[PDB]
């Protein structure tokens, strides 16, 4: 079926300055009637999708003129003359020419800022949890930028992938940093079999990983 | 005014059928356009499911086999989604919509065998070697269902440096932790309590963060 591919995946923008998104269809979107059925949408965080542009260049009845639809065939571009506060979120391109309808994967819009390293904090399991025979080793990688970051778990210096669960937050509305949790989950019997537990954070601020660990016997 | 409203159970059992209802107002479904159902998955990705034309005619996305029917009720100006043989895959936010850029608010349906389950709340405190003024504490909220929960610190009085990570699934139950960062002149020099709330089970647990 017809595929909608959007570039970039994440666009870093600054309020007031312009911005430009791309969308790419695996087939020509020109229908037999002569019209090209390509829409654009904006999904603000917390609410539904919202139509911006309906036939490649036509602006929706309720949208300000700072949005501009261009293109034809397979290549289309949404362009913003000045990014304002209310434009932040995901942008989806959509084709209605071919059955079935298909949306693009979305382009997230996020505020730009100077890079910032993560403040890595590792946590041993609580004794309360250990009474129930569980052992979760939590690791916060707090307040960093940009989004992309790498965690590595080690146990007695040996790498661990099984039983790790992760979770990135959205961008902060105040300092524009991201944060991410990493959670090795173990049973008490498993946990007591080893001493060292290490959380290792690799980010584009440094080639050196930020290491944080602890030993059960202290 | 073209206005659409979704309505129906937000939780269905994996074997059963997911049935919803779109109550459209300020426009007649019989005189009009195509009337669609769309869903959005966790990944943010949107899938078109199907529609019913004002004539009563239908089309469905082949991705949903023949396990979807979109019926109608012209007497109350409504169209209905019915999705059968549901799974984890079918967990999404479901939207009803009309062809000219009209979307409903959308309801989040989850698909799960899980019973209502209150969270266990565990303290997150360091072990040895805090650097400077600031130190980060937390609260692990493990093994709860369904969503959501609400985490606060000192009954909300701590806002400054507070994250709550999005929930994640872990053997049919949700887990998240909330981080807080404060100067060490304030901890353990005075109380840092986390307050977790899980409305679905009327839970309200505080957990004081003790060192060591």
């Amino acid at each position: 079926d017809v595929v909608m591919t959007q570039t970039p995946i994440t666009l870093s923008v600054t309020i007031g300055q312009p911005a430009s998104i791309s969308c790419k269809s695996s087939q020509s979107l020109l229908d037999s009637d002569g019209k090209t059925y390509l829409n654009w949408l904006l999904q603000r965080p917390g609410q539904s999708p919202k139509r911006l542009i309906y036939l490649v260049s036509k602006l929706d009845s309720r949208v300000p003129d700072r949005f501009t639809g261009s293109g034809a065939g397979t290549d289309f571009t949404l362009k913003i003359s000045r990014v304002e506060a209310e434009d932040l979120g995901i942008y989806y391109c959509w084709q209605g020419t071919h059955f079935p309808q298909t949306f693009g994967g979305g382009t997230k819009l996020e505020i730009k800022r100077a890079d910032a390293a993560p403040t890595v904090s590792i946590f041993p399991p609580s004794s309360e949890q250990l009474t129930s025979g569980g052992a979760s080793v939590v690791c916060f990688l707090n307040n960093f930028y940009p989004k992309d970051i790498n965690v590595k778990w080690k146990i007695d210096g040996s790498e661990r992938q099984n039983g790790v669960l992760n979770s990135e937050t959205d961008q902060d509305s105040k300092d524009s940093t991201y944060s991410m949790s990493s959670t090795l989950t173990l049973t008490k019997d498993e946990y007591e079999r080893h001493n060292t537990y290490t959380c290792e954070a690799t980010h584009k601020t440094s080639t050196s990983p930020i290491v944080k660990s602890f030993n059960r016997n202290e | 005014d073209v206005q659409l409203r979704e309505s129906g159970p937000d939780l269905v059992t994996p074997s059963q059928s997911l049935s919803l209802t779109c109550t459209v107002t300020g426009y007649s479904i019989t005189s009009g356009y195509s009337w669609h159902w769309n869903r959005q998955f966790p990944g943010n990705k949107l899938e078109w499911m199907g529609y019913i034309h004002y004539s009563g005619s239908t089309n469905y996305n082949p991705s949903l086999r023949g396990r979807i029917s979109i019926t109608r009720d012209t007497s109350k100006n409504q169209f209905f989604l019915q999705l059968n043989s549901v799974t984890t895959e079918d967990t999404a936010t479901y939207y009803c919509a009309r062809y000219g850029g009209y979307w409903g608010q959308g309801t989040s349906v989850t698909v799960s065998s899980a019973k209502t389950t209150p969270p266990s709340v565990y303290p997150l405190a360091p072990g040895g070697g805090a650097t400077n003024s600031m130190v980060t504490l937390g609260c692990l909220v493990k093994g709860y269902f369904p969503e959501p929960v609400t985490v606060t610190w000192n009954s909300g009085s701590l806002s400054g440096g507070v994250h709550t990570f999005p929930a994640v699934l872990q053997s049919d139950l949700y887990t998240l932790s909330s981080s807080v960062t404060v100067p060490s002149s304030t901890w353990p020099s005075e109380t840092v309590t986390c307050n977790v709330a899980h409305p679905a089970s009327s839970t309200k647990v505080d957990k004081k963060i003790v060192p060591r």
